[PDB]
Formats: structure tokens, C-alpha cells, sequence
DNA sequence: CCGTTGAAGCCTGCTTTTTTATACTAACTTGAGCGAAACGG
């Protein structure tokens, strides 16, 4: 015999542990499995009906967390699909449901807003301002900005190894944003004088900092400025979105794509005469 | 499901017809027969398009039911969908002027809204929502409501097939009409989209015309505009002005439907 | 200037050549009942 839902979810986690994926990634799925535990009773898989699955799913959709429902529904479905592979059951009662379409409500950042936040970051340490200008001049993600060492800079270049995708690019130390008044070179040297550490962005103790504190302190200066938005207040990651939006009208669109680390393509167009 | 207001009403109009045409018995007890008995009851009355929307809305209602543990199969995905060909005729240039002269007895804004809906080729709904503030440096920034696609129509556009300029028609709406909206009423106030077409149908029947099947309408001004913008300049021009992007309707919105023979020249 | 012979014609079974798919999404358009504005006494 040996059935039951929970018993399977325990033998399912080990399966994903051999899939060979990122660390943080494996953790994301685990958090989804635990939610299913306290979301559905402990009984054989062949007993679980599609109704109970949608009863728990919609429960997270009404609470406002529609995005979470999508992942939990997409993860719970994979468990059953791998369960059938073992010969446990015969059908996937999760493929009968429908994922709730969620729309991104995280507002973007403009030029005026950024200037209002940078000045409000005065009460904050002396590395936040540097992290802001750097994240906008390089347009890189907060994750790699913390793993940047002064050894990466080679003859006027900036070797950056993206952790997320894995793309490898080299941003020259000649860039400059013509809208806020920031220069790549002047920004880097400003970090070598003020900060002074092994990494371009360090702490007051001359030591590397986590990527969870760089955007954390940025939030404090966000609510301290006193700016209202529509939806969810922008974050530190938005500096990356603002970076490209500026470089597209400062140089070229093909430049913003190469700066971010993209390869493929994927508002108010103009109707030319021809 | 995040809908655009109006679209929600459409569904309710189709659901209110089902509950009146089908018993309130258990879903599992609802056979496929009793579903086609009601469906075909509206197909013989000429309402072919209605039967298509009613079956499509009713079918989706069961898909959600199956997802919430109610029924196992959808007995609506077994029935056929009634095909319906467009009976609405197309408007010609020689028919446009006829209605133009029949609109004399009608208000002034009707003779300006018709010229502005053929020079810009914009939707009626997005034609009565354009303020004079949406015109900067000779560019008319128009944000559609249907698809929500933004565009910019230059004031340097005129049709040589009717003798109308967009810069002459625009200024003709600032003195005669006068208001916050390019197309206002006799009270200096905006006008609903479901009334601009109404006053257009009156001049239609009064002009004493004769078409095959369903007579044209105000929306046809968008079709005639593109039909002329395809021969006057090019095809790539009457594809962006309308707000279209796909390459599937660029050939369907070019059809004639059997009005005027497609005169094939040496080219 | 009557009688035989051959270019045509339909019935059946193939053998191809042009059109249109499936579905939510978002409008458009002609009634008819209804409330307020504007002209006639």
C-alpha cells in the first residue's frame, strides 16, 4: 500500500534535490510544499478531489496573493505528474484547474523620483548613495553589484558575471548618465576614496555587504522622502529599469539590451510619412 | 478576471438568456440535447451571431464548474457553433458625399465628426474622447480604449478623394463647435458615442440610398478611410494609422464584401 | 432527304485547389422607457 499525500511530498522533495538547480531556487519550491501541507488533509492521492484543490487555491487568490496561487498550483501539479511516473495514481486532478492571471502592480521609477530619494538618503550611510548611482550607471542587478571586486576592473573595463542568467559582459569605465549628472568613472573613484575595500560596494567596516541590506535601507529612504505612487512603491531593482529607460533615449536601444545582459529582443509609436 | 466594464455587461446579457431558456436542474442532469434545443431556437430567428456567443459563454461556465468539483465533463463542447457571415455592407466614396449633403438638416457637429472619422480613421468611441490638449506641435496623440494602443496622427494629412484636410477640419471644430473636446455638442459639452452614430443613420435613410442586406454605419467611415489610404499613399500607411499591428486583418479590412468589383488595372 | 457516325453529356469514383480555424476580449447599434430642459400661452 503505502499511500497518502504527505508521505509523497516527503519523497518528492528529495527528487527535486537531485534535479540540480540553484540553492535559492530549491528553497522557493520547499516553501510552496509546506503551504500545501497545511492546505490539504493527509489522505491517499486517489482520494484528493479537484474541488479541494481549487478551494485552497482560490483561498489565496481572494486574500490578495494571486501570484502565490500560480506557483503553488504549478508546483503541486508537478508533484502529481511525478507521482504518476512512479505508478502511484493514474490522473492529475490539478490539470483540470485554471491558474489565476495576475498583473504586476509594482510601479516604475522616474528621473524626478530618483533625485528625491538620493537626497533623502542623507541620513543613510555613505555607501547607499554610491550603490544608487552605480546601479543606475551600470544598470546591473543588485545581486551582482555586491559581488563586484576591484579586481574585476581590467584596463578600463568592468567584468561582471551575472549570477541569475550567467551572462558575461564588460561595462567600460567611460559611461555617463546625461539626465541625473552621474559619471561611471567619477562614481567608481568616489567609492575608492570613501568606502575603500575589496569590493566596489562595501560597509563602513571595509567588508562586503549582503544583497538583502542594499535594498532594505533603500526602502527607508523611500518612505522617508514622502512620495506617493499608484500601487506598490518602486524598489532598488527599479533602478535597473530606470537605467535602461534612460540609456534608450541617451544612446540607443541596442545598447540598453547589451548593458542589462539580454541577448534576444522579446508606448507612443510614431507614424512616419513613408 | 479583471474586465473592461462594458465587456462584463455583455456576459451578463448572455447569462440572463440561459437561465430563461434552460431549467434550473442539476448540471450533471443537463444533457447535450436540451442545450442544442435552446441553441437552435435562436438560430432560426436569424440570430446566428447570438447563438455563437451564448454557447461560448455557457461552455466556459462549465469549465470553471469542473475545476471546483461539480461536474466531470462539459456537455457544451460537443455541440457545433453556428457560423455567421457579416451582412453589414461597405461604404463607398460616392456614397459618402451623398450622406454629407443629407446631414445639412442635421446639427453642425455631424458634418465635422464624419470628416474627422475619415481623415484620421479613428474609432467612434475614441473620437469623442479626444480633447484639444491631446494636440501638441501638430501631433494628435490618441490613446485607444479598445486595444489601448497609443498613436500620433500628424496634422499634415488630407484625402484627395473627398477633398478634406485634417488641419482645415480641426480648426473648423474650434469655432463652430467650441469646447473641451474636438467633437462637442450644441451645448459646448461632450457627446456620447452611442448618439454620434444615431444622427448618422437618420441622414442615411433620408438620403434615399439602397444597399444589399444591412446598411452601412458611422463605423464604416473607418473602413472607407483605410480603403482610400491604401491607394492614395501605400499599404504600410493605412496599417499604422488605424492602430493595427497584426498582418491577418490587413487583408480582411481590405475586402469589398461584394459592393464594388475590384477593378484590376494594368498593374 | 432519310439513315449512319461522331462531337458532346451525365453518372461515379476519384483527385485537387482555395478558405477558414478555436476562444476570450471589447465593442458597436436600434429599440423603448424616462427625466429635465426650453418654447408656446
Amino acid at each position: 500500500n503505502s499511500v497518502t499525500l504527505h508521505s509523497w511530498l516527503d519523497r518528492y522533495e528529495k527528487i527535486l534535490a537531485s534535479r540540480g538547480i540553484k540553492q535559492k531556487t530549491l528553497i522557493n519550491y520547499m516553501s510552496k510544499i509546506k503551504a500545501i501541507r497545511r492546505g490539504l488533509p493527509d489522505a491517499p492521492l486517489e482520494d484528493i478531489t479537484t474541488k479541494e484543490i481549487a478551494a485552497m487555491l482560490n483561498g489565496y487568490i481572494d486574500e490578495g496573493k494571486a501570484a502565490s496561487a500560480k506557483l503553488i498550483r504549478s508546483t503541486l501539479s508537478d508533484a502529481f505528474r511525478e507521482a504518476i511516473a512512479e505508478g502511484h495514481i493514474t490522473t492529475n486532478h490539478v490539470a483540470a484547474t485554471r491558474a489565476a492571471k495576475s498583473e504586476v502592480r509594482r510601479s516604475r521609477l522616474t528621473a524626478d523620483e530618483y533625485l528625491k530619494i538620493y537626497q533623502a538618503a542623507e541620513s543613510s550611510p555613505c555607501w547607499l548613495r554610491l550603490a544608487m548611482e552605480l546601479a543606475v550607471v551600470t544598470g546591473q542587478r543588485v545581486g551582482d553589484l555586491c559581488e563586484m571586486k576591484w579586481s574585476d576592473i581590467v584596463d578600463g573595463y568592468l567584468y561582471v558575471e551575472q549570477s541569475k542568467t550567467g551572462v558575461k559582459i564588460a561595462i567600460p569605465t567611460a559611461l555617463h548618465i546625461d539626465a541625473l549628472g552621474i559619471s561611471m568613472k567619477e562614481t567608481l573613484d568616489k567609492c575608492k576614496e570613501i568606502l575603500g575595500g575589496e569590493t566596489i560596494i562595501a560597509s563602513t567596516r571595509r567588508e562586503p555587504l549582503s544583497s538583502g541590506t542594499v535594498s532594505r535601507y533603500f526602502m527607508r529612504a523611500r518612505k522617508a522622502s514622502g512620495l506617493s505612487f499608484e500601487g506598490d512603491p518602486p524598489t532598488f531593482h527599479e533602478l535597473r529599469s530606470l537605467s535602461a529607460r534612460l540609456y534608450e533615449k541617451q544612446i540607443s536601444d541596442k545598447f540598453a539590451q547589451h548593458l542589462l545582459g539580454h541577448k534576444s529582443d522579446t508606448e507612443w509609436d510614431k507614424i512616419e510619412i513613408k | 478576471r479583471g474586465i473592461k466594464q462594458k465587456t462584463l455587461i455583455n456576459y451578463m446579457s448572455k447569462i440572463k438568456a440561459i437561465r430563461r431558456g434552460l431549467p434550473d436542474a442539476p448540471l450533471e442532469d443537463i444533457t447535450t440535447k436540451e442545450i442544442a434545443a435552446m441553441l437552435n431556437g435562436y438560430i432560426d430567428e436569424g440570430k446566428a451571431a447570438s447563438a455563437k456567443l451564448i454557447r461560448s459563454t455557457l461552455s466556459d461556465a462549465f469549465r470553471e464548474a469542473i475545476a471546483e468539483g461539480h461536474i466531470t465533463t462539459n456537455h457544451v463542447a460537443a455541440t457545433r457553433a453556428a457560423k455567421s457571415e457579416v451582412r453589414r455592407s461597405r461604404l463607398t466614396a460616392d456614397e459618402y458625399l451623398k450622406i454629407y449633403q443629407a446631414a445639412e438638416s442635421s446639427p453642425c457637429w455631424l458634418r465635422l465628426a464624419m470628416e474627422l472619422a475619415v481623415v484620421t480613421g479613428q474609432r467612434v468611441g475614441d473620437l469623442c474622447e479626444m480633447k484639444w490638449s491631446d494636440i501638441v506641435d501638430g501631433y494628435l496623440y490618441v490613446e485607444q480604449s479598445k486595444t489601448g494602443v497609443k498613436i500620433a496622427i500628424p496634422t499634415a494629412l488630407h484625402i484627395d478623394a473627398l477633398g478634406i484636410s485634417m488641419k482645415e477640419t480641426l480648426d473648423k471644430c474650434k469655432e463652430i463647435l467650441g469646447g473641451e473636446t474636438i467633437i462637442a455638442s450644441t451645448r459646448r459639452e461632450p457627446l456620447s458615442s452611442g448618439t454620434v452614430s444615431r444622427y448618422f443613420m437618420r441622414a442615411r435613410k433620408a438620403s434615399g440610398l439602397s444597399f444589399e442586406g444591412d446598411p452601412p454605419t458611422f463605423h464604416e467611415l473607418r473602413s472607407l478611410s483605410a480603403r482610400l489610404y491604401e491607394k492614395q499613399i501605400s499599404d504600410k500607411f493605412a496599417q499604422h494609422l488605424l492602430g493595427h499591428k497584426s498582418d491577418t486583418m490587413a487583408s480582411q479590412y481590405r475586402d469589398d464584401r461584394g459592393r464594388e468589383w475590384d477593378k484590376i488595372e494594368i498593374k
